[PDB]
RNA sequence: GGUGAAAUUCUUGGAUUUAUUGAAGACUAACUACUGCGAAAGCAUUUGCCAAGGACGUUUUCAUUAAUCAAGAACGAAAGUUAGGGGAUCGAAGAUGAUCAGAUACCGUCGUAGUCUUAACCAUAAACUAUGCCGACUAGGGAUCGGGUGGUGUUUUUUUAAUGACCCACUCGGCACCUUACGAGAAAUCAAAGUCUUUGGGUUCUGGGGGGAGUAUGGUCGCAAGGCUGAAACUUAAAGGAAUUGAGGUUUCCGUAGGUGAACCUGCGGAAGGAUCAUUA
């Protein structure tokens, strides 16, 4: 008897300049009528999209990242990361059976105050001559390994702000790190940052997001 | 379904059940017959209730042309849900399922009988036979020792009955207190049933739930209500403050470290009045 | 209108796939008519279509399905008749879901599921028209819904503790009453 | 390239079957039907008919709103219980590929605990 | 929601679902294995601190200090008891739904105590490898955990030097596994359940048909629940048992706690004295 659909306008939510593709996608509000505002209840939706979508090619189809809402204004809405994580079935073909899982987590504040926390994972292998099934590893060299995984993830994210962050944690090099560091301990196959997330956050700082934004 | 086929002890629940001939008698679940006619032989007015309309025509066809046709009344129904007429004695033959309420429906009864010889389980006979500090005092044997009077009779073995059946059955006599004590049924059970939901343990522990402490709180409220008393402050709740008003009663009871299945029926009693002195009630 | 769909395999079910996959891929493109690829840096299959194709979403949704069948651990002939009828689905469920068996208990029910030679799980088999496979603690049923039911409803109940001889009258009954409609 | 998304959960416990279309979040719903208000037996509303006869009509719901593409999860009751999805949520899949509606991501969203508290049963499991 | 089919229950003050955030207590999935540790019960997220321990290696020390153990003592699942704590989930007791030959397909919702913890108790389990502990000998094989030795064997160093990982060979101490009978056994089976009618390495505990019965009495311990010790009268001789081949409900139990239709039901923990098929290695 009322039929909403038709008072409800639609909104293009859109990505930031780190990622190639900057168009994420629509969404739908209703009207800014009297006593509700449109802006205030777009400050508080995130959006999930796969990283594939977000870069094109299909390598990156395993990551999904989820992103906040910012400020909008002329009918387009500006966004800002909030987490990434993995698709679940990529975690469960990960994990097989006769490996040893290695899993570390460290929370950091970054150059602003963005308290962020970070989860590595790793798992074991046998080097192509290895008679042995299994291959597991002791707990010394799981601690030690543990212990590598835990200060590189620090020095890598305490150092610097989430834009420099997430643009190195496109190519995923902090992988690179991690096994070059990590060679000499065990071999190690298969290192992925399987998941961050926003912790604790600042003021709104509309500079850096028109610094960010502000492209097409 | 199960019937009584043994021709011995039937003359002795016949004999036990102490009738003189001017009783009227309540004979629920005639089962066969083998012990309604000579209730009928010794007794002016016997009323039989019968859930099975071929059984009862059964029974009033057996009747046809013996003397004691006209002093026999046959009711249909469930027992639980219809009236009953005046009655004197009571014998009961029934199916064991109701075994539990009804002897309150002999408690509850205006101008209730004088004696009745029922046929029961022997874990019930032997529940309802419960003194305290044994094994098997329960609720059940302190509400029956508060209205009524219980007395083993005689041993019913299982094959006596036809089929014989895994267990083995008792009679038993019961007479309701002439008259009734003056306590209040409602309170006495809630009591029983609060004191009784763990039979081994201390009564103060058992004063520590939340749902107790919750429906104390309730007729603390509702006995203030008619009362017409303003609450005073508390920290939470007001029942934490009854909290240690029950604490002062375990003070003068001294119960507070004895167990509800080794207490007699005075400190129960006692108990009872020390929560109604101090404004504290069940119902 | 090309669309995808990612079949991830576990590695275990790679080399049986591949003494199929000359059984498995003319069939897909000469009565389903979809494209084929598989992917062994990734470890998956990729399944596409294209309007030059049969104009049929159905038919990628079956192909998907077909293939999530036989990565599962079914058997070839029971994911073609997943294929040729539209009425077949698979229940997924774990013995522990049920009620928690550890240790030795878990080891006793899968061998009272499979039975002596599995002929007691064969006995479903023939008794409700579905097609099980077991896991090393997950268990997979293949069929029509009401008879993935009944043969949910019989494993089910043989997890618990019941002896094969009550599941056997329970398989003689069901086949009696489910034969006759 | 004038595609407009939207994402569809798939809730398939043991007794329903629930299709809930949004946009890109989860703020402002579009439809949901359930297998319960398309079939009246008090049985067949878990059955894969009601769950494809739902996924139909949120179909033609969702076609005549405006949403052409759709990124699906299906999830099961999860928690304690089953945590993979039956042939309701299968049922409604595949009636979905029969509607012609544009689908990609297949994900599923299960929740899944890390040995969270008991479930029901008590040590004997249900007596199904 | 729920179940074979219903109902109570929440719901146009918005149930269920979707999205963001928060709080509470509990538990550590996948990795998890015929793997590891501990005297047993038992033990699974990260990091730090404290004390402990096995095996290996030693051309280290002392020189019998040892083995088993009445008395006595430490620990001892789950349930249970007395107080303090917060009490999410599950949940004996309880309140309520319909009982429909058939419940084969005996359930639903709310939920006390309890579940978790601190300070005290109790001292039982199918506490099982149903196999006391110490010492020696006796048969073939492949894995695997921890330590050690050798390899002008492999790989990562950015220069192919230590180490780490892998491979090969050997050795000590473990968790087990496959085959066989030198033997053993009544048999199932057993590398001990062997070294025995040809019978002796040391030592502790137990048993001497089944009910009656772990019942009665007495003692001791425990707040209780109950634990330890522990009979007899009467009764069976087609009596009790171990292994193998020739009308309804039907897994069997143990410790513990509570309640009653039909000697049953339910809560916590434990056992098999219960029937491993398909794929890979």
């Amino acid at each position: 008897v009322v039929d909403p659909f038709t008072r409800k306008e639609w909104f293009d939510i859109k990505a930031p300049s780190t990622f190639e593709n900057r168009n994420v996608g629509k969404t739908l509000v209703n009207k800014s009528t009297g006593l509700k505002s449109a802006s205030d209840a777009l400050k508080g939706r995130v959006v999930e999209v796969c990283l594939a979508d977000l870069q094109g090619s299909e390598d990156h189809s395993f990551r999904k990242i989820k992103l906040r809402v910012d400020e909008v204004q002329g009918k387009n809405l500006l966004t800002n990361f909030h987490g990434m994580d993995f698709t679940t079935d990529k975690l469960r073909s990960m994990v097989r059976k006769w490996q040893t899982l290695i899993e570390a987590n460290v929370t950091v504040k970054t150059s602003d105050d963005y308290v962020l926390r970070i989860f590595a994972i790793a798992f074991t292998r046998k080097q192509a001559n290895q008679v042995k099934r299994h291959s597991y590893a002791q707990s010394s060299h799981i601690r030690a390994i543990r212990k590598v995984i835990s200060e590189i993830l620090t020095k890598e994210v305490q150092g610097s702000t989430l834009a420099q962050l997430t643009s190195k944690l496109i190519p995923e090099v902090i992988n690179k790190e991690i096994e070059n560091a990590t060679k000499d301990i065990f071999p190690l196959q298969n290192i992925h940052v399987r998941k961050v997330k926003l912790l604790k956050q600042p003021k709104f700082d509309v500079g850096a997001l028109m610094a960010l934004h502000g492209e097409g | 379904q199960h019937i009584l086929k043994n021709p011995l002890v039937a003359q002795g629940i016949v004999d036990k059940a102490q009738i003189r001939p001017s009783d009227v008698v309540l004979e629920v679940g005639p089962g066969t017959g083998n012990l309604t006619v000579r209730i009928l032989e010794q007794a002016k007015n016997v009323v039989a209730v019968e859930m099975d309309p071929r059984m009862a025509a059964e029974l009033t066809k057996r009747v046809r042309g013996t003397p004691v046709e006209k002093k026999l009344e046959i009711m249909l129904g469930d027992f639980m849900k219809t009236e009953l007429p005046y009655f004197d004695i009571c014998i009961s033959n029934t199916p064991y399922q109701i075994s539990s309420p009804l002897v309150f429906k002999l408690i509850n009864q205006p101008r209730p009988p004088r004696v009745s010889i029922l046929m029961f389980q022997r874990e019930f006979a032997l529940r309802l036979l419960a003194r305290p500090g044994d094994s098997l005092y329960c609720r059940l044997s302190a509400n029956v020792q508060m209205w009524a009077n219980v007395t083993h009779i005689m041993k019913v073995g299982k094959n006596n009955f036809r089929p014989p059946p895994q267990v083995e059955s008792s009679v038993v006599r019961l007479e309701i207190k002439n008259p009734r004590p003056q306590v209040d049924y409602n309170e006495w059970d809630g009591l029983l049933r609060i004191v009784f939901v763990r039979k081994n343990r201390t009564i103060s522990a058992g004063f520590k739930s939340t749902t107790v402490m919750d429906i104390l709180e309730k007729n603390y409220k509702t006995f203030l209500a008619m009362n017409n008393e303003m609450v005073d402050d508390t920290k939470g709740s007001m029942h934490d403050v009854v909290k240690e008003k029950i604490d002062t009663v375990l003070k003068e009871t001294d119960l507070g470290d004895k167990r509800a299945g080794k207490c007699d029926q005075n400190d129960f009693l006692r108990l009872l009045y020390a929560f109604h002195q101090v404004g504290i009630h069940f119902s | 209108k090309f669309e995808s769909r990612k079949i991830m395999v576990p590695p275990h079910r790679m080399t049986p796939l591949r003494n199929s996959w000359t059984k498995i891929y003319p069939p897909l493109v000469e009565h389903l008519k979809l494209q084929v690829r598989m992917n062994l840096k990734t470890k998956s299959v990729e399944l596409r279509t294209n309007p030059k194709f049969t104009t049929d979403p159905g038919a990628l949704q079956k192909g998907a399905d077909f293939i999530k069948a036989f990565t599962l651990g079914f058997d070839l002939d029971d994911s073609i008749a997943l294929l040729r009828l539209d009425d077949l689905y698979i229940e997924t469920f774990e013995v522990k879901d049920v009620k928690t068996l550890t240790g030795d208990h878990l080891s006793r029910a899968i061998g009272r599921i499979a039975g002596k030679d599995g002929k007691t799980k064969f006995a479903i088999e023939n008794a409700t028209r579905t097609r099980i496979v077991l896991a090393d603690s997950k268990i997979h049923i293949l069929g029509g819904f009401t008879h993935i039911r009944m043969a949910r409803e019989s494993v089910v109940s043989l997890i618990l503790g019941s002896p094969p001889g009550k599941v056997y009258g329970n398989l003689r009954t069901v086949a009696s009453r489910l034969k006759e409609r | 390239n004038s595609q407009v998304f939207g994402v569809a959960r798939i809730y398939a416990s043991f007794n329903d079957t629930f299709v809930h279309v949004t946009d890109l979040s989860g703020k402002e719903t579009i439809a949901r039907v359930t297998g319960g208000m398309k079939v009246k037996a008090d049985r067949d509303e878990s059955s894969p008919y009601a769950a494809m006869l739902a996924a139909q009509d949120v179909a033609a719901k969702c076609k005549e709103v405006g949403i052409t593409a759709v990124h699906v999860k299906i999830r099961a009751t999860g928690g304690t219980r089953t945590k993979t999805p039956g042939p309701g949520g299968q049922a409604a899949l595949r009636a979905l590929a029969r509607s012609g509606l544009r689908i990609g991501r297949i994900e599923d969203v299960t929740p899944v605990p890390s040995d969270s508290t008991r479930k029901k049963g008590g040590r004997r499991g249900r007596r199904l």
